[PDB]
């Protein structure tokens, strides 16, 4: 049977791996109760990582703890080695709950833009009671929200009716992109992911450069490559839900001053970003199929990828 | 949970034993101690001379039943059934399985031997101890000099001369320079022999122009110091593995760079200004953070839940033999030695016992080799099978014995000796059916799996065949037939030359076969002096049980012992993704990179060495790589050194391996030799885990035990591979802003000129 090779490319934390999980939920084998227990440890670790990042940011940004007793909690949690975490019990549950409740930590969370903090932090920290439960089993959304940095090159085959899609997940960080050339043979289509929410953030690997600036530059570069002369280019503008939230208080004008549209409007902002990516490429002549996505939303990706399936098969 | 080697207070303060011997029947009361760092087991014997055993040279410790008993009636008279034997302790040390020295002790106090036996074993098999920093090995050398003292408690100067016997005139000058005693006939007070003064002695002994060259390379022309930023940038740029993710393996922050200076910088003036001097920098190079390998590679960090066919398994051929095939001893000890060393597959050639006893015994094909009883071997296997590794052990029977009665005996022996550990019926999750994969090493932890025929070798009975399940040997028809049947529990063995045939003619079918089922390989009969074939040949086509003669430590076995040290000496190494996946397929003979597999490039420059020989002789170093045929090179070699063996420096061009197609299968071998060919030491390093930058490579002996003094300084660059023509594209992916920014500027500059 026909086999077509798609690449999931994008800068770090754009959602590439989260898309793969939706493919597994929708087209693949999905997640049994057994598979979900495999993520319990990863969820615990994500929480410890996130709070440690915020505890460090209290020092970096000089934010005082509102309540005195949280200093002792902060010192308890900061000392933990996240790699050896396999359980979420007291005193760590109460410590993290008490810290998350602190107005100082909340102000530090509000300024998460100024340091590196994963985007599933609020999702998990508001749901501590459920996770702290001794008989806790991760839900499917919990598994989609989890953060596990991808490294190298992993090919996932998916059996759809008319075709088998061999989708290649890769790491988005700068060092990872040196490896990308080893998955460029016989590519049918590129699926490029972009975090819409990253417009006001800076890179982990370079804390002086804009995240969207990289994503834009990477995309406009990659589509002009010899390997992709006869390849379709799907563009997923991901994390549209986080854009809706951020655009209310973080102004796109302040990071991309060529934006002349109104403030607090997600549609106007996302459409400007789509424009930055696709418009005016002297080297590129090929049609680009954009979609606005939220990779953690299964029903969105089911609809979106049904359209992308039809588009790819049509051309090949 | 890899804790460093801890010496409990009992072993520090010491315990009373009586050291006895079977050869000379000598008896001496001694006090056993182990130094705080856990380098040496040491005792004071006749008169007052201090004896030391290097703990890294220990292969096993034994007590109770397994302790060697005193058969001599004279010794036994001084000692005395159950309680007397209960406080015996036998220490087994040696440079290899065949050449083992046995040291026997018996405690005066009750249940003392049990503690000392167990605690020594933990220190001996400690992973951090064997992979210690360069500095730690120099501290070990220091510790030796301080333990081996004369009868009046002082450190004799001749022991220092013996330790560095190459250039003894320079040794005297270095000792004179520190204000220490330097005449051969005199001795030094321990009080006066500080570790700081030992370090100062080593610095005046070996001049280090190579370390000066490196400081000048790292932006320090005003050389005596090095700033925090320079250090941090050096560590992040030169010493870092560029293949690693910036998130999973974050770069060094300035706060961490400070902690390194606090640790290593001796001079207070440089410390308070946040700088590092040559002495601080030279310390860091051989320090705990700047090892050539990461701890993950040495740790048991591999996925152990994949099917059994998805791993390279450490395997022995005719384990019982200590020397040649035709003539020599058959030893029960060899089974202990193999299994302690991480072997997970051992061979037993069982034969028919004679009328009076009718006890099955092990020996070679009725040759001029001695015999050992089967009962003793099985008992030795149970004793050692899961001592250094919890993962399953396969018993490869070459069953002769053509009598039902002796067949039922040996099956009964297996049942009673192994108990629950013996796997006799299949697991619930993995029935013996078509389409069912082989169970994982995880699923078979602490299990003995028998491999014997059912229904040249002799036929089986109801008792011996019923123990066989997941590892049933069958005559190999073809890869077509194996694929047609679809049975993972069937396996076949291949003699070397038949395995070579299938390798050259049907390499890809072989890799596909080894995804589902097992293949064992053994040497041909021609190798009568117990020579070994290069095991890499068949690992390249996925063969799991590549059996070798452990008694012979040629390059083949050196490689085998080297690669199986990794993954926590478990005895199982996980094969490359593409050699395990059923939906993938590549040619083992590719001269070109495979799509989906990230290739690598390696740069190895040999800078210098230290304390490589105990005499003045020229030294050269071989740099080889093992892996797929395309990845394998082994002509690289340094120029023989100038006659210097204390601190020879090589002004050498780098040894390039520009295209490593399958790096996860590639092992770099660094090996030092004296002029004439004498072996000094070596090291096997997995290409996928090796770090970039300047690193010390502490050398090992043929059996992979760490040598203390010999060591090399090497510069390495292990990167992800980029073809020539496609290099400009790579730079743009890594840093697209710079490129797109340039293009957008060019267009912006053409704005007026285009007009319209
Ligand atoms: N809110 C939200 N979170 C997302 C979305 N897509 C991914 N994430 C989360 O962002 C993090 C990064 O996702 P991941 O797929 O690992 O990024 P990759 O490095 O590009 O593979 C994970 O914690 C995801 O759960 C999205 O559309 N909306
Ligand atoms: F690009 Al990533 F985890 F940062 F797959
Ligand atoms: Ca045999
Ligand atoms: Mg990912």
């Amino acid at each position: 049977r026909r086999e077509l090779k798609l690449l999931l490319l994008g800068t770090g934390e754009s959602g590439k791996s989260t898309f793969i999980k939706q493919m597994r939920i929708i087209h693949g084998s999905g997640y049994s109760d057994e598979d979900k227990r495999g993520f319990t440890k990863l969820v615990y670790q994500n929480i410890f990582t996130a709070m440690q990042a915020m505890i460090r940011a209290m020092d970096t940004l000089k934010i005082p703890y509102k309540y005195e007793h949280n200093k002792a909690h902060a010192q308890l949690v900061r000392e933990v080695d996240v790699e050896k975490v396999s359980a979420f019990e007291n005193p760590y549950v109460d410590a993290i709950k008490s810290l998350w409740n602190d107005p100082g930590i909340q102000e530090c969370y509000d300024r998460r833009r100024e340091y590196q903090l994963s985007d599933s932090t609020k999702y998990y920290l508001n749901d501590l009671d459920r996770v702290a439960d001794p008989s806790y089993l991760p839900t499917q959304q919990d598994v989609l929200r989890v953060r596990v940095p991808t490294t190298g090159i992993i090919e996932y085959p998916f059996d759809l009716q008319s075709v088998i899609f061999r989708m290649v997940d890769v790491g988005g960080q700068r060092s990872e992109r040196r490896k990308w050339i080893h998955c460029f043979e016989n590519v049918t289509s590129i699926m490029f992911l972009v975090a819409l929410s990253e417009y006001d953030q800076v890179l982990v690997e370079s804390d002086n450069e804009n995240r969207m600036e990289e994503s834009k530059a990477l995309f406009r570069t990659i589509i002009t490559y010899p390997w992709f002369q006869n390849s379709s280019v799907i563009l997923f503008l991901n994390k549209k839900d986080l854009l809706e939230e951020k655009i209310m208080y973080s102004h796109l004008v302040d990071y991309f001053p060529e934006y002349d549209g109104p403030q607090r409007d997600a549609q106007a902002a996302r459409e400007f970003i789509l424009k930055m990516f696709v418009d005016l490429n002297p080297d590129s002549d090929k049609i680009i199929y954009s979609h606005f996505t939220c990779a953690t939303d299964t029903e969105n990706i089911r609809f979106v990828f049904a359209a992308v399936k039809d588009t790819i098969l049509q051309l090949n | 949970q890899l804790e460093p080697p801890t010496v409990v207070e009992t072993l520090r303060r010491g315990s009373k034993f009586i050291k006895w011997d079977e050869e000379t029947s000598s008896r001496n009361l001694v006090t056993l101690r182990v130094d705080p760092n856990g380098f040496f087991l040491y005792w004071t014997g006749p008169n007052m001379e201090v004896d030391t055993l290097d703990i890294s040279s220990i292969r096993d410790t034994r007590t109770g039943r397994y302790a060697r008993l005193p058969k001599d009636p004279k010794i036994r008279e001084v000692l005395g059934d159950a309680r007397l034997e209960e406080k015996l302790m036998t220490v087994v040390s040696g440079p290899d399985p065949v050449n083992t020295v046995f040291l026997n002790f018996m405690a005066v106090q009750d249940d003392t031997a049990k503690v000392w036996s167990e605690e020594l074993f933990k220190l001996a098999m400690n992973i951090l101890a064997q992979n210690a920093s360069r500095n730690t090995f120099l501290r070990k050398a220091y510790t030796k000099l301080k333990l081996q003292v004369n009868q009046d408690g002082r450190i004799p100067v001749k022991n220092i001369l013996k330790m560095f016997s190459a250039d003894k005139k320079r040794v005297e000058t270095a000792l004179e320079s520190c204000g220490l005693k330097f005449n051969r006939s005199e001795s030094i007070r321990p009080d006066e022999f500080s570790l700081e003064i030992f370090e100062r002695f080593l610095n005046k002994l070996c001049l280090r122009p190579d370390i000066d060259k490196i400081l000048l390379e790292i932006g320090a022309k005003g050389k005596p110091y090095l700033t925090l930023e320079q250090l941090m940038d050096f560590i992040n740029q030169k010493q870092r593995d560029p293949r690693l993710n910036e998130v999973l393996y974050p770069p060094l922050r300035p706060s961490q760079a400070r902690l390194l200076i606090e640790k290593y910088e001796p001079n207070q003036q440089f410390l308070e200004r946040d700088q590092m001097s040559m002495e601080g920098f030279s310390r860091y190079l051989g320090g705990e953070e700047n090892g050539i390998l990461p701890l993950e590679a040495l740790d048991l960090s591999t996925d152990m839940t994949q099917p059994l066919s998805a791993y390279f398994i450490n395997s022995s051929h005719n384990t019982y033999l200590t020397a040649g095939q035709l003539a020599g001893t058959s030893s029960v000890e060899m089974y202990r030695q193999a299994l302690l060393w991480g072997c997970r597959c051992v061979e037993l050639d069982v034969w028919k016992g004679r009328p009076p006893e009718e006890e099955p015994f092990i020996t070679h094909g009725f040759t001029m080799t001695t015999e050992v009883p089967l009962r003793d071997v099985l008992e030795a296997i149970a004793e050692t099978a899961f001592k250094t590794s919890p993962y399953p052990v396969i018993l490869s029977f070459e069953n002769h014995v053509d009598s039902a009665k002796q067949q039922a005996k040996m099956a009964e022996y297996c049942r009673s000796i192994f108990g629950d550990a013996l796997l006799i019926e299949p697991l619930d999750k993995y029935p013996l059916a078509p389409g069912v994969p082989l169970p994982s090493p995880q699923d078979l932890m602490g299990r003995i799996l028998v491999k014997n025929k059912k229904r040249s070798e002799v036929n089986a009975t109801e008792e011996m065949s019923t123990l066989v399940n997941y590892i049933e040997p069958v005559k190999f028809k073809s890869f077509e037939a194996a694929r047609k049947r679809n049975k993972c529990f069937e396996m076949s063995s291949f003699v070397e030359t038949k395995a070579m045939e299938q390798l050259t003619k049907s390499p890809m079918e072989f890799v596909e076969y080894n995804k589902q089922q097992l293949s064992r390989i053994y040497p041909k009969g021609t190798r009568v002096d117990s020579s070994n074939y290069m095991p890499q040949l068949f690992w390249n086509v996925g063969c799991q049980l590549v059996a070798l003669n452990f008694q012979t430590l040629d390059v083949a076995m050196q490689l085998n012992a080297g690669v199986f040290e990794y993954n926590g000496r478990s005895g199982y190494l996980l094969k490359p993704e593409f050699m395990r996946r059923p939906d993938k397929s590549f040619d083992p003979f590719t001269e070109v990179i495979v799509d989906g597999i990230v290739a690598n490039a390696l740069r190895v420059k040999v800078i210098s060495g230290q304390f490589l020989s105990d005499r003045k002789v020229g030294i050269y170093v071989e740099v080889d790589m093992f892996g797929l045929p395309v990845d394998t090179r082994r002509k690289y070699r340094t120029r023989t050194s100038q006659g210097n063996s204390f601190n020879p420096v090589w002004d050498e061009e780098p040894f390039d391996f520009p295209k490593v197609v399958l790096p996860t299968l590639a092992s770099l071998r660094i090996a030092a030799f004296e002029e004439g060919g004498k072996f000094v030491g070596h090291r096997i390093l997995p290409v996928s885990a090796i770090r970039s930058g300047y690193h010390y490579v502490c050398l090992r002996n043929e059996a992979n035990q760490p040598l203390c003094l010999p060591a090399l300084l090497i510069y390495t660059e292990a990167s992800d591979y980029i073809p020539d023509d496609h290099q400009d594209y790579a730079e743009a992916l890594i840093n697209p802003i710079k490129h797109v920014s340039l293009m957008d500027q060019r267009a912006r500059q053409l704005a007026a000129l285009i007009g319209e």
